[PDB]
RNA sequence: AGCAGAGUGGCGCAGCGGAAGCGUGCUGGGCCCAUAACCCAGAGGUCGAUGGAUCGAAACCAUCCUCUGCUACCA
């Protein structure tokens, strides 16, 4: 069924297709960036340079990024072109192609149980759920994946509008399985060069105080990579909440060790 | 623990691992392993237990027989006795010094804390070989004469060649003690006559008088690889010094001071140095726990110093005294000295070169090996029997003892003379 | 060649197969060492003596003697260093001669 | 041992959320009177193990092992 918010493409929009035949006059191709509607590419507007081979360019069974040059709205002729394509558009379109595939796979679990004897089943599910998720956040550059990703980490998004059954478990499982494990790249940077002998116990007091105002029972990940370097991967959230945990903790270890003898790295 | 330190010094290409494993049973090993471009060029460590079945031969644990594995060309077998437990005679310690000429300053340092030696001669090269003489002379200067020459590589060397070599060495060294030192030819490819070596080292080398009552002094020569394992970091519960003690029974929990010191921040001169103080965590020797560390033995003293001082070999030739030791920490020093009339440690097949070296000139950098310390320093005043030297890093002078003085002849320093501090 | 033309005005051909002199007196088997130009060429004899081989009439552009391979060489009656090519063989013929045991068993093809 | 890569389906390099990806080679065909250049065509097959989501996993994501790259120590 449709993979996109609108059924028909517009004018000058970047899309994706999959080649199913090669024509004399260009390439007649099916879309997989929308419905399986037909769109015709023309030979002239594929490149601005010569062309020796022809199967080392376009061939069957390839996703190809393209621009919709014209569309007949009533007839359903989607004129197409590969002449204006930049690699930056390919990154943006590959993401939207891949994200729609995963979102429609989530909106396939819904159809496994419900009445789907007719092809239009998924279309019924798509219009009513998809649009209110993505339309509210299309202007900021988000897909319906953002709405679902927000629901798993704070559940009020999918309870603000009609909640389905049995969907919720598989929805949670698939969001939490695929978009994790989930991750902190927090590493402490600490340098010490002691003349102390009481440094061994001094470091222990400093290590356990990586995060202030936490319980004595807080689990953390200590790492020793080299003798002066003390890496502490602090409490694992998303690395946008443990910023204060990373920054101010570094001051503790370097200060605690200077009090017991000599100068150290700051 | 240990009772005596026998050193295993010997010039290039005689094989160290075969002989060292036969005497101690503990491999000589160090950084870069790897193995060894030839023979060990690091300061190796090893201890061993010497027992008897009431026989001059020394057993293995399996004391019924011993079948070697030195070569599969033939089977070398020896018989120490038969089994029913063996009586412990003593615990011995070794000091494997560098076998290569460039490493002379290190060989000197390591040597200077031994109580006896084993000159490992190799029959492959020249008969009055440079390094044999170099070693021997240094040994008689430091205060030892408990030497057992060992002909360590005469496996394929014919009996005329090997006979000529022992003769020429013993005839060149006509002014250095060596006539009361035995010369034991051995095999190192079939480990033969090893049993008779065991008889020699208990005969020629008893325990010399050790002063327990006198104040502890530990001379550290080797650092420690502590720490960085797990679990619980960082840096360590600290740092281990491989040192021998030459005076005093160092007891566990005692505080010890490393006396060459660390220099004060923003010094405009050559003074001031401040000793570092560390409490003794543990007194480990062999593989057996101890509460004491008797003198005359090479012991691993774990102390409460932190990883940076032991992360590399940086505690070579440091003097440690318990605690607030009286020994002066000179930065500029008054050497009395004398020179050899030959250049020691160099002499090849053809007169080229080895003769009389010219007199020292002021503002030249020379290695003064004082104690086990190795510092570099420049000569500020040069009279024949009174030179004044200024040293880069301060030297703790335990006693006025001896010194060894070397001059940069070419690529590296070479031994020119000795003397005594005033 | 790759077909072409003007290659039929002249006597096709071929080696209807055939057979088999030797050696004779100063007329023996050698192996091509190098492959000079102009015309001449190098070839070490199978006995042990080196020599420099020379092409012979007819065999000029009527038979190509690629590098490496047995070949029949007359020796000059008086000259040592330079020698004179005869009568080449076939690689199959050379391995049959080797299997017979008449030339020395030292060179590979 | 910290970090990185990989654990062939011809080779070599190993590409990404669709079951050989890229470059190359070998073998065959085409073009040409012929060669080169140029154009096409190939090939038994969980891609080290133990698991989860999945329609499916070298490849989506984990838990383990091994080999190496850089850094580097316990031994």
């Amino acid at each position: 069924c449709r993979f996109y918010q609108h059924k028909f493409p517009e004018v000058e929009d970047v899309v994706m297709v999959n080649v199913r035949s090669i024509a004399e006059m260009g390439a007649y191709v099916s879309l997989l960036e929308y419905n399986n509607i037909e769109g015709m590419i023309l030979l002239s507007e594929l490149s601005r340079r010569r062309i020796r081979s022809i199967n080392k360019l376009i061939r069957i069974g390839r996703n190809e990024c393209v621009v919709v040059i014209r569309v007949d709205k009533e007839k359903g002729y989607i004129d197409l072109s590969k002449r204006r394509v930049s690699p930056e558009e390919a990154i943006k379109c590959e993401d939207k192609f891949t994200k729609s595939k995963t979102v429609y796979s989530i909106l396939r679990h819904v159809a496994e149980v419900l009445e789907y004897t007719k092809d239009e089943q998924l279309e019924s599910l798509f219009q009513r759920t998809a649009w209110v998720f993505d339309d509210k956040y299309k202007r900021p550059g988000y897909g319906a994946y953002d709405a679902f990703k927000h629901a798993v980490s704070d559940p009020s998004i999918l309870d603000s509008l009609d909640l389905n059954e049995d969907e919720r478990e598989v929805l949670i499982n698939n969001i939490n399985r695929r978009l994790t494990p989930q991750a902190v790249k927090i590493r402490a940077d600490i340098e010490v060069a002691c003349y102390g002998y009481e440094g061994i116990d001094a470091v222990k007091e400093a290590l356990r105080a990586g995060l202030n105002c936490s319980t004595e029972t807080m689990p953390i990940k200590i790492n020793l990579i080299a003798p002066p370097r003390y890496v502490m991967t602090t409490t694992t959230l998303e690395r946008t909440e443990g910023l204060s945990v990373l920054n101010q903790a570094m001051a503790v270890i370097k200060e605690k060790i200077e009090e017991k003898r000599g100068v150290f790295n700051v | 623990q240990a009772t005596i330190n026998i050193g295993t010094i010997g010039h290039v290409a005689h094989g160290k691992s075969t002989v060292v494993k036969a005497i101690s049973g503990v491999h000589t090993v160090r950084f870069k392993n790897e193995l060894e471009r030839n023979i060990t060029i690091k300061l190796g460590y090893a201890n061993a237990k010497i027992y008897k079945l009431d026989d001059p031969s020394c057993p293995r644990p399996e004391c019924y027989r011993s079948c070697g594995s030195s070569t599969p060309d033939e089977f070398p077998t020896d018989i120490p006795g038969t089994k029913g437990n063996f009586k412990l005679v003593r615990h011995v310690s070794f000091v494997d010094c560098p076998g290569h000429d460039i490493l002379m300053a290190t060989m000197l340092n390591g040597a200077a804390v031994m109580d006896a030696a084993l000159l490992l001669i190799a029959g492959n090269e020249s008969c009055p070989q440079p390094q044999t003489s170099e070693h021997l002379a240094a040994i008689e200067i430091m205060k030892l004469k408990h030497i057992l020459i060992l002909q360590n590589k005469i496996d394929l060397v014919k009996e005329s060649q090997a006979k000529e070599q022992y003769e020429q060495i013993l005839a060149f060294v006509q002014g250095t003690v060596a006539e009361g030192a035995p010369i034991i030819p051995i095999s190192a490819q079939l480990k033969y006559n090893i049993e008779v070596v065991c008889e020699y080292i208990v005969k020629k080398i008893p325990v010399p008088p050790r002063d327990f009552t006198s104040e502890p002094r530990l001379i550290v020569i080797r650092s420690f690889d502590v720490n960085k394992p797990g679990c619980e970091v960082d840096d360590l519960k600290g740092g281990v010094a491989g040192g021998s003690i030459l005076k005093g029974v160092l007891k566990v929990g005692q505080e010890i001071e490393v006396r060459p010191g660390i220099v004060s921040k923003d010094s405009e001169g050559k003074l001031m140095c401040k000793p570092i103080f560390s409490k003794i965590v543990s007194l480990f020797a062999e593989h057996n726990d101890l509460q004491y560390a008797a003198p005359g033995g090479l012991i691993g003293v774990g102390t409460k110093i932190d990883p940076t001082l032991c992360r590399a070999d940086r505690m070579v030739g440091q003097v440690l005294g318990a605690v607030g030791a009286l020994p002066e920490i000179f930065t500029e020093l008054e050497i009395s000295y004398f020179l050899l009339r030959r250049l020691l440690g160099v002499r090849t097949e053809g007169d080229k070169k080895a003769a009389k070296v010219q007199k020292l000139s002021k503002n030249e950098v020379l290695m003064v090996n004082i104690g086990s310390l190795s510092t570099g320093g420049r000569v500020s005043a040069v009279k024949a029997d009174l030179g004044k030297i200024v040293l880069t890093n301060p030297v703790c002078t335990e006693v006025g003892e001896k010194i060894a003085l070397s001059r940069r002849v070419e690529k590296h320093w070479r031994l020119i003379g000795w003397g005594q501090i005033r | 060649k790759g077909g072409k033309n003007r290659r039929r005005g002249k006597n096709e051909n071929e080696s209807e197969k055939r057979e088999l002199v030797f050696k004779e007196d100063g007329q023996e088997y050698a192996q091509v060492i190098k492959m000079l130009g102009n015309g001449r060429l190098e070839a070490m004899c199978f006995d042990g003596v080196k020599r420099l081989c020379h092409i012979r009439g007819k065999l000029r552009k009527k038979v190509w003697i690629n590098t490496s391979d047995i070949i029949l060489v007359g020796l000059r009656d008086y000259q040592d260093n330079k020698a004179d090519v005869i009568l080449k063989y076939n690689a199959d013929e050379a391995r049959s001669l080797k299997a017979y045991g008449e030339l020395p068993e030292h060179a590979k093809i």
